[PDB]
DNA sequence: TCATTGAGCAAATGAGCAACACTATTCGCATATAATGGGGTTAGTGACTCTTAAGT
DNA sequence: ACTTAAGAGTCATTACCTCTCCATAATGCGAATAGTGTTGCTCATTTGCTCAATGA
RNA sequence: UGGGAGAGGUA
């Protein structure tokens, strides 16, 4: 019950006659006069335990005197019940058969093993053709298969020498016959004189699967099936109906055919029947065991009587209905509930309403103990019947049990971690759950017919989890991003609104106001409104360096509502907190200011307090809509009228025969764009200032206070989308199609629609609706998958020691700023210092966590780029340590060893799938003649520094592009300083001199013709696809030379200054002229969610960029053939390398210059694999992080890096290795880069010479199922494939993941099992 | 300790340590009937040990020698 | 007769009348279910139909 | 609706599901990530074994809810040793290996 | 002299066995003009990956 | 000796509620075995009752 | 009572 592994492997015919308990000899189930079960038959009590507990068939043993005995009248052993399910059975096949996993389950692992082609094995065991097994003579070799008339020829030949059988018998004595040593070193012979790449690829699967057998120790006759083992039958069971009618499981029929087909096989070999007949028989048993073992795989599949097929023993495990994923991982659950949700706003943060009767039959065995307690019931029975006659005695017992016991409220799809909370409840009258409203925002539930399930936990150890860890008061941080997801939504916020606005002239402006208790006073006295501007006496309370609160007192210039906001704001936050209009966005930067200054308690007394204040001046206000609110603008015919007028005037000149139909159809969308921003900002204008009608000044002006504007503008319910879309125009609508219709629908919804414009609108919201559907499952797929990969990841150490990091640059790419550098770096731990002077000169030493205070010294000495540690750096084996994942964003401190990353993560991800100076660096240049500067180099970046010394823009400028200014000049703003060619690529030069036109002649490898202009001649040099026979072994050269013609050589190398031009190239420059340094020779001319799964499914493709493997300059060495090679050799050693490179594809880098590790010889996507191969595992973790951010902040989510670097971090687990050292790693075995590590580390303890490696870049799919785990791999996917690898390889589970020990039933090793996994790891090494 | 567990989770250290040191002191509590050194005030014995920890008797050391002191008592 | 009661008893389309008011019988007589015997399912149909 | 204790199935001893037939809420995938996201590994302990597919451990827990004692006896599910006698019934030996 | 403890005993009832006699079930066996190659799917999937095979 | 096509395989969210529906065909005749009834008999269990020491 | 299909609906 206490055990360490659990080792899968194959099962000899002498283990499954160890199993069984009694031959099953009969297809009958049970009887039909009086429903005892038969003998030796599906149900037998003999062989599968009795019926009763502790009774025989017959009668005779009837109690527990006789405990257990073997009745000598009917054989059933006296025992318990429960071993119905216990004992197995076993069949004796006739005919040895094949198991069908291991032969169709593709690689089939019997044509690998006895390399026979899988066709040629079909053909054996379906009796079509002979093999032959052994032949003295060297006619017959060995599998050499034969058909029946070179058998019937060979029979009457030799008939003595040869033994060749037909069937799964003769495979089975073709296993038998194999040496499995034997045939491993002779293909470890055949390895290593030639290697092919397929026969390689075939002899070490080969190779691989005999070692795997070898170091197994199973046997390889053990994959066919001579003794066929039988499922208990009460877990095959027989269930009745309610009419007398049976409706039993489908593996009673499966196994009722396979003992029919086996007894006729029996009865046929008795007899002396025909070959014919009996090799039909052995057929039909074949495909009744395949049948069984799995219905839908070797061929048609064998329907039941209602046309359905059946399930077999592969279809009750593997799928979506399969025992893992339906029973194993999500089970059902006792002392549980479930109910409608309502509103229950008079409650605390931590509290919910249960109805009475529904926590009654809740609370109903603490019920009873309470009752049993107090006296008031002797017996079990006395105190049921009690609870169920529903006394008031009863009832104030059920007010005592649920006193201070948390009960957990979880509603699906849970999709991230707030989806359960744990709440103290409180008893109420009703049917409804009455949840808070603060908690909706968490568990995005609205109350238009939600459902909610309540889980009552029963141990002290679970009621503390409830109370310390899952408490509804400690999880107000979201665990995505540490901003408070216990928010004020749409009412707190526009009662909050609509308090701390102010108007011009009110009531009482302008009073002085001994403080906030006399502005409550005035307000609910009625003589001053909540919109005067008054002066109110505020003593706020700052904070001190230590715990200490000092005060200072002042008048400030406020409104009523602000003052009655400071009653409720505790000591410790200042008074621009509150001094402003609260939005959504205000609310919660007051929430996390009181989170960060004040802690936890205020934070919860502050959110519950302004719920309540909320809730009750959005009462007060009485903010109503009507139709005098949605305010058209009074311009709105005039600008439809002129666009109609223009649109009509496009297509009078289209119909004259002018302008062609794309153009008319582009102008026209481009005019209605326009005629639909200026409609919505004409009325976005009259809807923010129509309030104008004032007074005790003049005619003033100020924001309106319409309420379609006050609730778009609190960040309440909607957006200005959705307002244009009410008061302005409805704009452009789409096709299914993609392509945008071309008239627009100009009616809004209080001018109401007409018919053709609400069938157009149709479209999209039909459309709109079927997507919504579609993300939600394949975000779910995709948080299935994520969770899997990252399940195997918990905090070990608490500080590993290592000096690696990302460093943490502020994503800068465009005209703005994506994320600062507070966003992208609050919370991590520095790896190195900050060495710069700066103002200041902040120093932060290492292992620091980058607090708030920390982030501000940050922002003020405005560092550029800071060093952290990230996840994937980390170098701690089987887990990560705390200091380089940084801040628990759920909690704000650093994170506790022992708690599960990997699921947080991945659940933080695949959450919102359902709503998816002039600076020069790396530069190579020349100085022209006119100060047009040019840059010879491709990886040029225009950085745009500003003078304080932090970055403001970053710009990628192509090569050969001109440039007006250089280093350290400060260009304002507006400067159109980026002039490049955008269809020629250049092939400019550095020297100057005189051209020498060698190595081109007119007819082989450039056309003799003009430009159509200007009539001067110009030499197009012809690609070598069309070239003659002439131009097969010639690169054409400009020759650049000096003024008199001596060689010029480049000034700092030694190579001549030549220029291999390509084929295209317009050159206009002729011989005898003059050239300039840096001037132009020639011109060469060139969703959401489905991104994010194909990052991190680590896809390749369609069109990969080239990158080059070796840094040193480029060449070209194969000749006639359009397939152009790079011979890049490296400018100190030789060259191993070549490179294949198709037709049509262009190339970037000419073969005169050198490219760099990594340099993009080809332009498009490059690939995340060769991204990781070349550049390195930090490169390729921040080409993930930005591309998956680059999705999340277009649709404006917010989501932690560090969370897709732990995923990054899981894809990365494996290492193949290219040279071994003493290490029991021969070659090319994808292992664990965990494994090799502990290796490595081992070998330099000892001094040797240590195993070298190579990362790659699994996806998420291949990562889970090429985890060490078997039965993590088959829960997550491919159970058949999984559990057929690990029978065969005779793998085992050390059980140390967190899915293993939710399916074996153990404490998970994350959080509060941590402690008890760890005593037990060290038990189990200290013994 | 009823609404808020935070400044006992700051005298611990830990989450987890602070479930698992609070459900030894609750299973004596329950178990063995042991005396409460806080006032009961009609609280669950959760709660109880929960606001010990608040104020800072319960510890895993100071328990664990503890029942060392009460187990060499009983020899 | 077994032909006929099948499908006017156990059919994909002979299904049990939503009579919780007028309304809606009368629309779920006048429906047009594209599914059925001979049509599609809800795995093979995609934005198209 | 709501259920304290009541009927259980046939092939997994797990309690059935529906208000007709007086059945538990199910504790899906989903919330099984949830607890582990949160660290309750006690809380997913007594909710995968006492509160399911353990008759043994049900029963101890019933009894010791009654007697006063909220404590904790756990065992090995049964769904996981209906999918062990599934795969030897597949033919493949898998066994728990003590130690 | 009598209540209290220690030990046992005939008798009534519940359980059951052993051998034998009648009887309702169940299974092996026989039908003699001639009869000599079958139904039944899935049909408006999408995307991706792995293996095998003709093509270059 | 390597590079594109054909074919097979494997997934495509969670939780709950209601309803209906889940089959028909050869006869007969002894032989033999399992089942049930019958009568005489033994054995384990419990209970009111009886008998023998012993101090008050 | 428990099992399996088909249809409908709610979030
Ligand atoms: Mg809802
Ligand atoms: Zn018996
Ligand atoms: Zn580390």
């Amino acid at each position: 019950e206490e055990f360490d592994a659990i080792k899968i492997a194959l099962a000899s015919p002498d283990m499954i006659r160890s199993w069984s308990f009694g031959e099953v000899k009969k297809p009958e189930t049970i009887n039909y006069r009086t429903f005892k079960p038969e003998r030796d038959g599906l149900f037998c009590a003999r062989i599968f335990g009795p019926v009763k507990d502790y009774e025989c068939l017959c009668g005779k043993y009837k109690r527990l005197k006789h405990r257990g005995v073997i009745c000598e009248k009917c054989g059933v052993e006296v025992t318990q019940t429960k071993v119905r399910r216990e004992r197995m059975g076993h069949i004796e096949l006739a005919s040895p058969t094949a198991h069908i996993w291991f032969l169709k389950s593709l690689p089939s692992r019997i044509g690998l093993l006895l390399d026979m082609p899988l066709r040629d094995i079909e053909r054996v065991l379906y009796f079509e053709s002979y093999v032959v097994i052994e032949g003295g003579m060297t006619n017959l070799e060995r599998q050499q298969i034969l058909t029946e008339e070179q058998y019937l020829d060979a029979l009457e030949e030799f008939g003595d020498e040869f033994d060749a059988k037909m069937g799964a018998e003769a495979i089975q004595a073709l296993l038998k016959s194999m040496d499995l040593e034997q045939e491993c070193e002779q293909l470890r012979e055949e390895l290593n004189e030639t290697n092919s790449e397929t026969k390689r690829k075939k002899l070490t699967k080969r190779i691989k699967l005999l070692e795997a057998f070898v170091q197994s120790g199973n046997k390889p006759e053990w994959m066919i099936l001579t003794v066929l083992p039988v499922l208990p039958p009460d877990l095959r069971p027989l269930v009745p109906l309610d009419g007398g009618r049976f409706a039993t499981s489908d593996l009673n029929d499966l196994y009722r055919r396979v003992i029919n087909r086996n007894n006729r096989l029996k009865r046929l070999l008795d007899l002396a029947a025909p070959d014919i007949i009996v090799r039909n028989e052995k057929r039909m048993l074949q495909e009744a065991v395949d049948a069984l073992l799995d219905n839908g795989r070797r061929g048609r599949a064998i329907t039941g009587s209602n046309k359905r097929p059946l399930k077999s023993l592969a279809d009750m495990i593997k799928g979506k209905q399969g025992r893992f994923r339906q029973n194993l991982l999500g089970k059902r659950v006792d002392y549980s509930g479930r109910s409608v949700i309502t509103v229950g706003p008079y409650l605390r943060l931590h509290q919910c309403g249960l109805p009475k009767k529904m926590a009654l039959e809740l609370f109903k065995p603490f019920i009873y103990g309470k009752l049993e307690l107090r006296g008031l019931a002797t017996t079990i029975k006395a105190a049921k019947k009690m609870v169920e006659r529903e006394e008031a005695v009863v009832w104030d017992i059920l007010d005592e049990v649920i006193r201070e016991h948390p009960v957990l409220l979880n509603r699906a799809p849970t999709l991230h971690r707030l989806g359960i909370q744990a709440f103290e409840p409180v008893l109420i009258e009703g049917k409804a759950i009455q949840l808070h409203p603060l908690v909706c925002a968490a568990y995005n539930a609205d109350f238009d017919g939600d459902q909610m399930a309540v889980h009552v936990p029963l141990t002290l150890e679970a009621q503390l989890e409830a109370r310390a860890l899952m408490m509804s008061t400690n999880n107000i941080l979201s665990p995505a991003n540490g901003e408070p997801i216990i928010v004020p939504s749409q009412d707190v916020v526009l009662g909050l609104y609509y308090m701390t606005r102010d108007c011009v002239n009110a009531k009482g402006e302008g009073m002085v106001l001994t403080g906030p208790k006399e502005a409550e006073r005035l307000y609910r006295s009625g003589l001053a409104s909540l919109h005067a501007r008054v002066k109110v006496r505020i003593t706020e309370y700052e904070k001190d360096a230590n715990g200490e609160l000092v005060a200072k007192t002042s008048l400030k210039d406020t409104t009523v509502g602000r003052a009655i906001l400071w009653m409720i704001v505790p000591k410790g936050l200042p008074y621009s907190i509150v001094n402003q209009a609260l939005g959504k966005k205000a609310i919660s930067k007051m929430l996390n200011t009181c989170y960060r200054i004040l802690g936890l308690k205020p934070t919860v007394i502050f959110a519950d307090q302004i719920m309540y204040t909320g809730f009750a001046y959005a009462a007060r206000s009485g903010a109503s809509v009507g139709i005098d609110d949605m305010v058209i603008p009074e311009k709105k015919h005039e600008i439809i009228s002129e666009a109609e007028a223009e649109v009509a005037e496009i297509q009078e000149q289209f119909q004259s025969g002018l302008v062609t139909a794309g153009e008319r159809y582009n102008k026209v969308i481009d005019i209605w764009a326009a005629a639909n921003d200026r409609v919505s900002k004409a009325m976005m204008d009259n809807l923010q200032t129509e309030t104008v009608i004032n007074r005790d000044g003049q005619e003033e002006k100020q924001v309106s206070f319409n309420s379609i504007y006050m609730m778009a503008d609190s960040g309440a319910r909607g957006s200005a989308a959705q307002i244009r879309q009410l008061a302005g125009m409805r704009g452009l609508m789409a096709k299914p199609d993609g392509s945008i219709i071309e008239t627009p629908i100009t009616a809004n919804f209080r001018e109401g629609l007409n018919v053709l414009q609400y069938f157009i609108s149709t479209h999209g919201a039909r459309k709109g609706l079927a997507d919504t559907a579609l993300k939600t499952a394949n975000s779910g797929y995709l948080t299935r998958r994520l969770v899997d990969v990252a399940q195997d990841l918990v905090v070990t150490e608490d500080d590993c020691g290592t000096h690696e990091g990302i460093m943490m640059t502020p994503v800068i790419e465009g005209g703005d700023v994506k994320e600062p550098l507070r966003d992208r770096v609050l919370g991590r731990v520095t790896a190195e210092d900050v060495l710069k002077p700066g103002t200041a000169d902040i120093l932060v030493p290492r292992n620091t966590l980058l607090h708030e205070q920390w982030c501000d010294l940050l922002e003020e000495n405005s560092v550029d780029a800071v060093k952290v540690r990230s996840v994937v750096s980390c170098d701690t084996d089987f887990g990560v340590c705390a200091h380089c994942y940084g801040r628990d964003l759920a909690r704000g401190h650093i994170i506790n060893k022992g708690e599960a990353i990997g699921v947080i993560a991945a659940q933080s991800i695949g959450e919102p799938g359902t709503q998816l100076s002039i600076k020069l660096s790396n530069v190579k240049s020349v100085v022209n003649s006119s100060g047009k500067l040019v840059i010879t180099s491709r990886n040029t970046e225009l950085k745009l520094i500003d003078e304080f010394g932090r970055t403001k823009e970053s710009y990628k400028v192509p090569y050969g592009a001109v440039l007006a200014k250089g280093d350290g000049e400060q260009v304002a703003g507006g400067e159109t300083v980026a002039n490049w060619d955008p269809h020629t690529m250049p092939v400019i030069t550095e020297v100057s001199g005189f051209v020498r036109f060698t190595d081109m002649i007119d007819g082989q490898t450039i056309t003799r013709q003009t430009d159509e202009l200007t009539g001067l001649s110009s030499l197009v040099v012809l690609d070598s696809a069309e070239r003659t026979a002439g131009g097969k072994d010639l690169r054409p050269a400009l020759k650049i030379v000096d003024a008199q013609g001596n060689d010029v050589l480049i000034p700092g190398t030694d190579m001549p200054a030549q220029y291999f031009l390509p084929g295209k190239a317009i050159v206009q420059l002729e011989d005898g002229v003059q050239i300039s340094s840096g001037d132009t020779l020639a011109r060469i001319p060139q969703g959401g969610l489905p991104r994010v799964a194909d990052l991190f499914e680590a896809r390749r493709p369609k069109e990969p960029a080239i990158l080059a493997e070796i840094s040193g300059i480029v060449s070209f060495g194969k000749e006639t053939k359009g397939k152009r090679r790079l011979v890049i050799t490296p400018v100190d050693g030789s060259d191993p390398y070549e490179e294949m490179i198709p037709k049509w594809r262009q190339l970037n880098v000419f073969e005169g210059e050198r490219v760099e590790r990594g340099d993009v010889i080809s332009d498009g996507p490059e690939a995340p694999h060769d991204i990781l191969r070349l550049r390195g595992v930090h490169a390729v973790t921040r080409y993930i992080v930005n591309e998956v951010q680059d999705v999340y902040r277009l649709q404006g989510v917010k989501i932690n890096d560090k969370h897709i670097e732990v995923i990054v971090r899981q894809m990365l687990r494996k290492a193949t290795i290219v040279n071994a050292g003493s290490s029991d790693f021969l070659e090319g075995e994808q292992v664990e880069y965990s494994r090799v590590k502990i290796a490595n580390r081992e070998l330099e303890a000892n001094g040797k010479v240590g195993a070298t490696y190579s990362r790659d870049l699994l996806g998420i799919t291949k990562a889970s199922l090429a985890t060490e785990s078997f039965i993590s791999a088959a829960s997550f996917q491919e159970t058949t494939r999984v559990l057929t690898e690990a029978a065969v390889a005779g793998k085992r589970d050390e059980l140390r993941g967190l899915k293993e020990n939710v399916i074996v039933g153990r404490l998970i090793p994350a959080g509060t099992g941590y402690a008890y996994h760890q005593d037990r790891m060290r038990r189990r090494a200290a013994g | 300790a009823r609404v808020t567990v935070q400044d006992a989770v700051e005298k611990i250290g830990n989450r987890f340590d602070l479930v698992l040191v609070a459900a030894r002191r609750a299973r004596q509590m329950q178990v063995g009937g042991k005396d409460p050194l806080v006032p009961e005030e009609n609280d669950k014995t959760t709660v109880i040990a929960l606001r010990e920890i608040e104020e800072g008797l319960i510890n895993n050391q100071i328990l664990d020698v503890r029942e060392r002191q009460e187990q060499q008592e009983q020899e | 007769s077994a032909a006929v009661k099948e499908f006017f008893g156990s059919s994909q389309l002979s299904q049990f009348m939503d009579q919780n008011n007028p309304l809606s019988e009368i629309t779920h007589k006048r429906r047009i279910s594209a599914l059925g015997p001979g049509g599609l399912t809800r795995e093979r149909a995609g934005f198209e139909v | 609706h709501a259920r304290s204790t009541g009927s259980y199935s046939l092939v997994t001893q797990q309690p059935l599901g529906g208000k007709a037939q007086f059945g538990g809420q199910r504790f899906g995938e989903m919330e099984v990530w949830a607890l582990e996201a949160y660290g309750a590994a006690y809380t997913l302990q007594e909710m995968l074994t006492v509160k399911s597919d353990d008759v043994n451990g049900r029963t101890k827990m019933y009894k010791n809810i009654v007697d006063g004692n909220h404590q904790m006896e756990p065992g090995m599910p049964e769904s996981f040793n209906v999918l062990l006698k599934e795969i030897r019934s597949l033919g493949i030996n898998i066994e728990l290996e003590d130690e």
